[PDB]
């Protein structure tokens, strides 16, 4: 009987506020328990051994690299680092459910997606060291990775800005008849930004094939979620935008994989956004997968030892190489500001060159390319 | 020179540029608030009917979203023509423009870019717009390496400059002087043509003083030149800057080396206004040629008032009086 | 059994996306039907005759003023106007449920709140004409009202900016032990802005005594709500932030009053935000109230005629006075930029004074105060 | 002069100012991201324990919300001290600062104001901050009448200027040079004291050339003065601007009338940088006194790079070389 264009609803003749359900919120989807046991056989994706080993070796290789680069940071060998501890399963599980060419937007916890996509150790290092091998030309802070070949849009420090950008890229994909989906990762803290509200709403009204992947680890720096929001986490916000939503156990690589695979299938077929909120801690994803492997007869202590050794060696080889490379020519601080260098910018580049001719002794020119 | 022309006012010349763009570039889309029915200033009339609802479409009311969304389209290589309904409302998108769009190519080592983004927005005073339908924000954007900022003075100039923005491989902000939307028409080529970015135009040659402005204020300085000639026997060289950044330093400096005097005028407030950048650069480059201090005749350092507008703007009398004093210095 | 700090929830062992309920959304609270009849006696607020007459005369007086100022705008006597047609009941109904000292933040559809609070016709006019009587000193566009005495924060053109400001004022009220609530009005279009997400979330996490009042009339300029959002209007967003939410019939002054009165009571007692979404059209609130009055024996055609005449006279008297007043001294364009005028700004004021001495013939100084 | 002092570095002097403020003003509150545990740069350590969780508290991660929320507190007359975690992240709040905070008093005819708001934010380069933990945004804000922008060069200056901002009846942005947070300590009065806003400080008198800077760059120009004296026998007058807007035109012009030369330096990019406003004003006021073009030694017109920082910044050698050329002009 109501005739209002803004909503589709009946009348009610009694005053009743709608109360949020926060104490029993959206349940957490699980596939395997903490002992690595499948809980509900009809939900088992039955991934083949080679793929599951790849999930495990991607996670552990990331963890090996984290350990080494975190120590490097403590020594001031690199200026900054962010680890992926506890994140390994959400990133490797979701990346495995994507197409190789699906476009990824993220933040600084998304290195595992690149690791799954076989991004070379040399290039993770090159970016952290800002050396001559970095395709980013040493311009950004460490852990600000990007790869055009692997469809992983360069990370930027301002939180949440990639969310409405991801939606625009998904709109363009739709038009292109890509049969491609975009995934956009962000933390529960970042979800408080205005740009998150922008991206979620545009994705729904413009009917975009995008997966929003929120990593809820309970903290944004020092801030616990009790100071971040008062609704039922981020998953409960999806339906208010008209977005199909799910919450998953981020320590469960199979639950992440299943939810991402189904979100991808439906997003691309229906041109509608999906929201997955993966719960983690900031009972580890690597441990839980190891227990699973150990049940199938797909791993054992000898293989674990050999892989631990091999992965440490590969990371060490990349590390040593990265430290010994020169930094890029200081000229590169002027290019790519615009596609073409404006005459006035070239003038500034020439002025630096002249300056270094005269005062170069006072600059650490030793390890910059010439 | 450019094929068949028709008389067009500035809103029509914008539609023509947008039409030409979507005809020749199958990736191109136009979006923003209320663009679908043709826009609040009519700039998109007929385009959704001609090119389709997937190419000319309304967004939710969220400027930060509009610009972020445009950047994402451009990241895939598709041409994204975003509208911000008034330039006064571009501020919610400031972080997406300054931290994201301007830095996108640099920070990725050119692995990604948003060069195919253009943001167009109505700009400048309109007689009664007051604080939030009058602003000229170009100086805020001038301090941000990696974006271009372009402002035309007429329908012919608007279509040629907008086509250049749309095709330029860098994110561009194109400010359309809204008081000119339905002002006098002039002949505008029906087919596409380009006017170069980062190039000022000397519209009247002169020998005693150089006058620089952009947008509607070009017409004000043209009139000042006429008043100076008639009342003072002073020969003014009148220059339309056209691109705010990167700006045409060479054309302005060549003119001032010839005349020895410079007056720059803009509607935006004086302090931190773009006239300060032109003045300081010209002083560095033309120091020994300067016969008098470079004068800046700008809006006052206040918000833009409703009832007081006639007293606020740097009109032909304020410019003329400044000029007279400079000639007498 | 889940141990995640970010949410309180059970596990689920099967993959199930949460679907939004948009076809049968949050129902629309109603108290009287289109014939002005009370539907459910237990919901009747039984407002006394004097108050109900005040609701009716406030609405109709606003409508009378709208008609006249809208015509004035068509003639270019004033530069701009926004009518309140269809808004009269949401504003007068909600204002009646507030305390006189409750602080109001709004947009350009909130004149009825001022009318209810007995804002003089002379001052509505003074602002639209920018004349010497305007306490805003003619600086803003028409319909940008403000009144410090009546606790109605000056309107500004940028949509939604007042939403997080309203929350800050409510936080300060809480600290002051005010026993005061803040109300913040905005349209369904404005709710798409990032600042709306900011205000809703801060109000919940910081526990602020604020009523968010969203006016959903189905359109934002040319944009229908199908292009504005895809969830169940704005009311369905509240619970996702942890905000108690209700939807009301905005054509029903009693439903608006009841919901606002209860929201105010609980917001001030509990220090928690409430969201009311009032559905309107852009079956009128004035007609529906007139039918109600006519049932109680509280109005009739003779009174309607006399009031129509009296209200037109009062508005005409204010109109004529407003048109004949001078505008403020052009000096006033320089004050209040800062509390104290900076020396360099005073220099600009002196430069205008000197300019007008010489070139004053070219300025419309006729009707500005000297 | 100011009672008992203690050695304090710049973060400690900020805590001291905030402590003094909350002790003497029962309305005052401090809020932002991660302020409760003492802040990412330690500036709020101990304050929540001392003054209570309702007075020193964390917000959600939303800069536009932080500033809008602060404006609302200030509208009720309560002192609102907002933190923005890095100045690079102030941009999402640009619309709330520029369209709302700066215009609040003017647009209401002084019926409402947000004078009791202060926004504090870490600022300037830090050796390895790259694009988003290095920026110096003061020129963006300098073009917005109705806000004040203040930047100290030391712990003594920071506490006195911040107390002034907090007490000033206008919305203020206070930029804290983060490379100085844990640099050398100096004596800072334990009790409150004020340093006036819109007042530059001549820290070293000289007769041949005027040098102007603010923040950390003051220390760079102090060193340049020393190099010029030792290597060139040139006497430099060194000036800390301190307030960006409204700026102390009189002190700078008096100095340049005496010396006849001016060099302005800042980390921010050259184009549209605040040095352009100082230069153009000094040129207007001191034209006949200028012996050489006013020189600007600024960051390049690029985003702020990670690995290239040592080559980007306008260091003592770049300033010294510019100075040498100006002395020789
Ligand atoms: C706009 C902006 N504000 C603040 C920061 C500083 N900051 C860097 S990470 C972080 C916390 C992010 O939390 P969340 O999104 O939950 O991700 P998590 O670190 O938990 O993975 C903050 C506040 C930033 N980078 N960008
Ligand atoms: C930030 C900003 N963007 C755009 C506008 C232009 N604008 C003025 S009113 C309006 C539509 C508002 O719709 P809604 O909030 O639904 O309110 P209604 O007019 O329906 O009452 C728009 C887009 C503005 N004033 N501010
Ligand atoms: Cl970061
Ligand atoms: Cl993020
Ligand atoms: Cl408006
Ligand atoms: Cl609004
Ligand atoms: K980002
Ligand atoms: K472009
Ligand atoms: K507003
Ligand atoms: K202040
Ligand atoms: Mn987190
Ligand atoms: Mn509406």
């Amino acid at each position: 009987k109501p005739q209002f264009p803004g909503a589709s609803a009946e009348f009610i003749d009694k005053l009743e506020f709608i109360q949020p359900n926060v104490i029993s919120g959206i349940p957490i989807y699980r596939v395997m328990d903490r002992q690595g046991q499948i809980i509900n056989p009809s939900e088992d994706p039955h991934l083949p051994k080679e793929k599951v080993l790849k999930l495990y070796k991607s996670m552990t290789l990331l963890n090996t690299m984290d350990r080494i680069l975190y120590e490097s940071q403590r020594q001031g060998r690199i200026s900054f680092y962010m680890t992926n501890y506890g994140e390994e399963g959400t990133h490797v599980g979701s990346a495995a459910a994507l197409d190789n060419t699906d476009l990824v937007f993220g933040a600084y916890r998304e290195a595992g997606v690149l690791m799954y996509r076989d991004y070379p150790l040399e290039l993770f290092m090159a970016q952290c060291y800002g050396n001559i091998s970095d395709l980013g030309k040493g311009r950004q802070m460490p852990v600000h990775y990007g790869c055009k070949e692997r469809h992983f849009v360069t990370i930027s420090s301002p939180l949440a800005t990639q969310i409405p950008q991801a939606v625009g890229a998904a709109y363009a994909a739709k038009r292109a008849n890509a049969n491609r989906v975009v995934i956009c990762y962000f933390g529960e803290g970042a979800a408080s930004e205005g740009d998150a509200h922008a991206g979620f709403n545009f994705a729904a009204t413009l009917e975009c094939p995008i997966i929003f992947f929120c990593r809820n680890n309970g903290y944004a720096i020092s801030t616990p979620t009790s100071e971040q929001y008062r609704g039922d986490g981020i998953a409960a916000r999806g339906p208010g935008y008209g977005i199909m939503s799910i919450r998953v156990d981020g320590n469960d690589v199979f639950a992440v994989y299943n939810a991402t695979k189904e979100a991808r299938r439906r997003a691309v077929a229906e041109n509608q956004p999906f929201l997955i909120e993966a719960m983690t801690y900031r009972d580890h994803p690597i441990s839980r997968l190891r227990h699973y492997l150990l049940s199938q007869g797909w791993w054992d202590e000898e293989q674990e030892k050999a892989w631990r050794k091999q992965s440490r060696r590969k990371v060490m080889e990349a590390f040593e190489q990265a430290e010994r490379k020169p930094k890029p020519n200081p000229n590169l601080l002027f290019s790519d500001v615009y596609q073409e260098m404006p005459a006035q910018l070239r003038k500034q580049q020439e002025s630096l060159a002249r300056h270094l001719q005269t005062y170069g002794e006072h600059y650490p020119l030793d390890h910059f390319d010439k | 020179e450019y094929g068949q022309t028709q008389k067009m006012n500035l809103f029509q010349s914008v539609t023509s540029a947008l039409d030409n763009s979507l005809a020749k570039d199958p990736t191109a889309v136009i979006f923003g608030e209320d663009v679908a029915f043709g826009g609040v200033f009519r700039c998109t009339v007929g385009l959704r009917d001609k090119y389709g609802k997937d190419r000319v479409f309304n967004t939710p009311l969220c400027e930060q979203g509009i610009v972020g969304f445009g950047i994402g389209i451009a990241v895939t290589g598709a041409t994204a023509i975003a509208e911000i309904q008034f330039a006064d409302y571009i501020f919610p998108a400031f972080d997406q423009i300054v931290n994201e769009a301007a830095k996108y190519r640099y920070r990725s080592g050119d692995l990604f870019n948003c060069g195919s983004l253009t943001i167009r927005s109505p700009w400048g005073c309109v007689g009664h717009g007051a604080l939030y339908h009058s602003q000229s924000p170009e100086a805020f954007f001038a301090h941000c390496p990696g974006i271009k900022v372009v402002i035309p003075r007429s329908p012919f100039q608007a279509k040629g400059l907008l086509l250049s923005c749309i095709e330029d491989k860098n994110p561009c902000i194109f400010f359309e002087p809204k008081i000119l939307y339905r002002a006098a028409a002039e002949e505008v080529p029906i087919e596409p043509y380009n006017i170069p970015l980062s190039q000022a135009e000397v519209i009247q040659e002169g020998s005693d003083v150089t006058l620089v402005a952009w947008g509607t204020q070009v017409h004000v300085i043209r009139e000042v030149a006429s008043m100076a000639k008639e009342k003072l026997g002073v020969s003014c060289e009148v220059i339309d800057l056209r691109t705010i950044i990167p700006w045409d330093v060479d054309t302005i400096c060549k003119s001032v080396i010839k005349t020895g005097r410079l007056l720059i005028s803009h509607e935006a407030p004086l302090t931190g206004g773009f006239a300060s950048e032109i003045s300081s650069t010209v002083q560095e480059e033309c120091f020994l040629n300067l016969e008098a201090p470079i004068s800046r005749v700008c809006g006052y350092d206040t918000p833009f008032p409703h009832i007081f507008e006639p007293f606020y703007i740097p009109d032909k009398w304020k410019c003329y009086d400044a000029l007279r004093k400079m000639i007498n210095y």
